[PDB]
């Protein structure tokens, strides 16, 4: 064969996602899924491609990840990801992140320039910052939208 | 939860996950999303990422399986998404996307929807919610 | 076809120990797989066996756990810990624990009485505080032995 | 890291595993002890606890490995443990135990030593450390 890509924006669809929302979803994969193609057909490694697919998704607020990421009970954010290399098996994970601009890109770096696997909270941003990675405030990963959200959730819980 | 599973031209496959988690988490909850082999796995025959409820896919660890049972009962990708979707989860709720070192592409889950994209190079492509 | 049980404390062990050290091992191996084969023998549920088994494990300074644990570049100690029960496959997991000192014993709990199955860091003390286990200051967990054998890693 | 796997005479298998992680580790650092599937994992079949090389454990899944060699392979628990020692680790080096719903009990490791002690209700008992 040659190349082949999925790219997904989570499961738990409700069956009354509004029209308008299904439309901004299937578009949003197709520029994801189309942005990874180009660098497929560019001969660009597997492993660089869902790098750059899923910071792209991490990047647009409508899935959950990156900016407009889930709330936290504090209404804050705090993301994690991993990545896996397939043929050495190679690892890199991260949680707690808080000010990471592209969690995705930190576990790369965790994969390929930690002797550790995973990397978490505190230690993660310090990690975060000896690479240089970009950072920024907590409150740019949330967004009105997913405060209306948390609101709901925590009375639902009675 | 979001995430992507490439085979490249030379054989080679990758997985990615990234999430924010569940709303109204409390401070310092780990899901599914950046532990290996549940959330995410890539080897030398496919890359696979998962989403859904994290319970189900660290105890069935999911993207791990898709993997063990390629290669310990010899299915094929299609087959091997459909057996650990259909016999390794339970009452949970979960779905993933593989792509296998051969160039085939596959998603499956077994709750309501899925957001997922998929294609290969001889010029598949689809882009779905629903079944 | 009866019980059954393994205890380990860890792999990778210096050829050079010493013959007093090895003894100590076997003595705390054999003090440990003594108390899980008295539960088993008592019909108590493997689960339980697993945690009182590990709760004495991490208790005894020699292995690298609870007290006794290996110290980060910090001198400090951060622990982590899983359990896993096999007949519904109920899982818990723990890291980042600072202040716990029982960090199995917490996993247990993350099992057991939260929806996630692993919580870590601050989020894992507050848990642990929400649960009323012993909580101690992380001076507790620091041996010694440890200090001196993190500053031969530092070279 | 030290581990416990039990199986009681209902034939229920369960596994712990806890650690104070690497010497000399960097804050936030997390290993393979506390990730199911890789430092611990118990089905309807075996319970398992691994130790050694974090690296080489999360990557090949290594606990969830023995029972799936079990469940999809078809072999006894001493053939697994066997199978996963020698053939799913190269690079790496780590060592297990496990017991199975049928009351066996095994440990294997492809390094130096490892710190164990097994036994049965029919009274096999052994405290060990090297080979
Ligand atoms: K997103
Ligand atoms: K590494
Ligand atoms: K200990
Ligand atoms: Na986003
Ligand atoms: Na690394
Ligand atoms: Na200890
Ligand atoms: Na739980």
């Amino acid at each position: 064969g040659g190349w082949a890509i999925a790219v997904h924006g989570g499961a738990g669809v409700d069956p009354t996602l509004p029209l308008e929302r299904q439309e901004e979803a299937k578009q949003l994969l197709t520029r994801c899924l189309n942005l990874g193609i180009s660098a497929l057909n560019s001969n660009v490694p597997a492993i660089d491609v869902v790098e750059l697919v899923v910071r792209e998704l991490e990047t647009d607020p409508l899935f959950n990840s990156g900016r407009g990421s889930a709330l936290t009970e504090k209404g804050t954010v705090e993301m994690e990801a991993s990545i896996m290399d397939g043929p050495k098996r190679r690892c890199g994970a991260v949680s707690g992140l808080t000010t990471v601009k592209n969690p995705i890109s930190l576990a790369r770096l965790v994969m390929d320039k930690s002797p550790h696997s995973y990397i978490a909270f505190s230690g993660a941003e310090d990690f975060a910052r000896q690479q240089g990675v970009e950072v920024v405030d907590n409150e740019y990963f949330v967004t009105p939208d997913n405060v209306g959200m948390l609101k709901l959730a925590k009375e639902a819980n009675t | 939860t979001v995430g992507c599973v490439v085979v490249d031209r030379e054989g080679r496959c990758a997985a990615a996950t990234s999430t924010g988690g569940l709303m109204n988490k409390m401070t310092g909850r780990i899901g599914d999303s950046p532990l290996i082999g549940a959330g995410t796995y890539a080897c030398d025959v496919c890359g696979v990422s998962c989403t859904g409820e994290g319970e189900a896919i660290i105890r069935g660890t999911l993207a791990r399986e898709v993997a063990a049972v390629m290669e310990y009962k010899g299915l094929k990708l299609h087959q091997a998404v459909d057996f650990v979707i259909k016999h390794r989860l339970d009452e949970g709720k979960a779905g993933l996307i593989a792509v296998s070192n051969t160039g085939e592409v596959a998603c499956g889950f077994n709750c309501n929807g899925m957001f997922r994209a998929c294609a290969t190079e001889d010029g598949f492509m689809e882009v779905a919610i629903w079944d």
